[PDB]
């Protein structure tokens, strides 16, 4: 009792329900449920994450309506890699293709191998045929 | 252990040094008090010897 | 004020009027009041909602219809059939409540699993929201 | 010789009795009455003990 | 299962280490009945959040 | 857009355990009533 | 696990992570990162609440797009 | 410009402002990408402290 | 003593009211070991053998 | 306790941990060497008895 009390709130404005995982945000004297992490962030100024609160706390505290945007993204984690690589590819069925974007590194294992030398490919766009090598089209 | 423990959750923190003496040789008469009452004697009847 | 007044089983409810200087509720939670947006503008809808003591969060209405009501004071609809209801749980009986009281809560959608079953890359802007002020 | 080869039919006898494809259900009674069967022929016959 | 055992128990002996067994179980038992007691009663509980 | 459940899995069938506990409570009772009677 | 409190995934579909506090519901071998308990609850066909998982063993398992009722 | 993509594939915007970027907890040096390549990703809503400061009822369905 | 006077004096009172329970039963512990107790090897005498 | 307070005076504050080592352990010493200066006994005369 004397190590952890009952009285000690509002160590910060960003709390959860420990019991059923929901999201308030902390403005004047209120607490305001929040749609998401990235909008109670931008609504409090700090950047921190939620703090777990007992459920009988948070039913002795003003409510409000909902706040924030909605849809918006629930985790950051900011990460910086050594160099940035990206691709765009196209996979043709057999009259049909789909679209992939590759983010990072790729894997050039197998049979792949990159369009060097005198190596080259022929498609069709728009009704002309386009030759590609050198890197071009 | 309790009794300094809870001085610290209040945030006192008057231990350490010249503070932490007290508990420190307060803690090594306890000790002596109860060894002092087993050791009234020496002889053995054990069931490696019977 | 004008009150509604039930007890289980009871084939009638008891209607009286109340009236006196602030609105009934003591001034030790006065405080709590909470404040509805209320996009509505027409005289349909409520401008204030307060849960006091020993409140009701399940509840039907006069074929009957059943509605969850959230601490935020919005209301949804719930499914009568046991998918919804041994989903979201709410196996117990609902409690009573007047449609003149309350169709002036605002309302959500129905939850229903055959529409949450949806998938989304990004969701709808609300037109006409309301200030946060600090 | 005849009484310990009398075990091994009534045994998977048992062990045959549950419908559908083979598996767990079948070596539960199947072991079971393996084991009481040998359980009761070493008391009332009191030899081949091993 | 307590006739079974209030007609067998009379004429059978037993080892020291197994009575000196049964004589433990009731110590036990009347062990726990205080600190179960205060649970059920959810005194721990209202001192904890006093 | 819809979202895609998989197609739920059928129940284990309740016949085989029902029968398989059923036998070991048949065996177990068999050969204890000739343990105990043979005492008397 | 007194000291560091943490956790691992188990049969149970609904999970959040352990630091982020973001809601995902599981529907096959995939995590769905859903809008809400209510949906979340309607979706699985479980009564229950939202078990905590190491969030380094969350990205492990492959994704999807948002699921569920917006502001339920 | 800055932009945010989540693990869903979505990609957000950020306002380049000293609050917004320190709200987030996004001080720190972005890397590079190209347009041909990010333009084919879903655009969602953007990130700024104005936008967030905002209350609703209940949300639509569209 | 002097533990409970130089947290007072260093204005922490967390010792005011039901929290003095702490220092008082460690106080009575003491007690009833320097006290009571029991004899040392010429009181070779004690209720187990008497 | 003279020598240790005087340097606290001095602001220095050299010693906790590390330091505190020296003066903590040091006064153990003298402790035990009045132990062995209070040697022997059983002689158990006293007021009581006569």
């Amino acid at each position: 009792s004397f190590i952890s009390p009952s009285g000690q709130l509002n160590e910060s404005p960003i709390i959860a329900d420990r019991d059923s995982g929901a999201l308030y945000v902390r403005v004047g004297d209120r607490l305001y449920p929040a749609l998401n992490l990235a909008s109670a962030r931008l609504i409090t100024g700090r950047p921190d994450n939620p703090h777990l609160v007992r459920s009988s706390q948070i039913a002795t505290m003003p409510r409000g309506p909902l706040v924030g945007i909605p849809g918006a993204p629930s985790s950051f984690s900011p990460k910086s890699p050594p160099a940035s690589s990206w691709l765009v590819c196209d996979t043709v069925a057999t009259q049909g293709v789909t679209v992939t974007v590759i983010d990072g590194t790729p894997d050039l294992t197998g049979h792949r191998q990159i369009l060097s030398g005198s190596d080259a490919v022929v498609l069709r766009y728009g009704g002309d045929a386009w030759v590609i090598r050198e890197g071009r089209r | 252990g309790g009794m300094v423990a809870m001085v610290f959750a209040s945030g006192s923190h008057v231990f350490g040094g010249i503070g932490s003496i007290f508990p420190l040789f307060m803690m090594v008469g306890i000790m002596m008090m109860m060894f002092r009452g087993m050791g009234g004697g020496q002889q053995q009847m054990s069931r490696p010897k019977l | 004020c004008w009150w509604w007044e039930r007890t289980a089983g009871e084939n009638r409810a008891r209607v009286r009027v109340v009236s006196g200087p602030t609105i009934p509720v003591a001034a030790t939670e006065m405080n709590k009041v909470v404040s509805l947006v209320k996009a509505d503008t027409s005289g349909r809808q409520a401008d204030q909602v307060y849960f006091g003591p020993d409140h009701a969060n399940f509840v039907a209405v006069t074929s009957e219809s059943l509605w969850w009501v959230t601490d935020a004071g919005a209301r949804f609809g719930v499914e009568d059939s046991k998918e919804a209801r041994d989903a979201l749980g709410l196996t117990l009986t609902p409690s009573l409540a007047p449609w003149v009281a309350l169709r002036l809560l605002p309302q959500g959608p129905t939850l229903s699993r055959a529409d949450a079953l949806v998938e989304h890359d990004t969701l709808p802007m609300d037109m006409t929201p309301a200030e946060l002020v600090v | 010789i005849m009484l310990m080869s009398a075990i091994m039919p009534v045994t998977v006898a048992a062990a045959a009795a549950p419908p559908g494809p083979v598996g767990s259900p079948q070596a539960v009674l199947g072991f079971g009455v393996l084991t009481v069967a040998a359980a009761l022929a070493l008391r009332f016959t009191g030899r081949r003990l091993g | 299962a307590g006739m079974a055992a209030a007609a067998h128990v009379p004429h059978t002996i037993y080892s020291p280490l197994f009575r000196k067994f049964v004589e433990w179980i009731e110590y036990l038992c009347l062990m726990p009945i205080f600190p179960l007691a205060l649970w059920l009663m959810n005194v721990y509980a209202a001192i904890r959040y006093r | 857009a819809p979202l895609v459940v998989p197609q739920p899995p059928a129940p284990r069938d309740m016949v085989p355990i029902w029968v398989a506990a059923g036998g070991l409570a048949g065996a177990l009772l068999i050969g204890g009533a000739v343990f105990g009677t043979a005492t008397l």
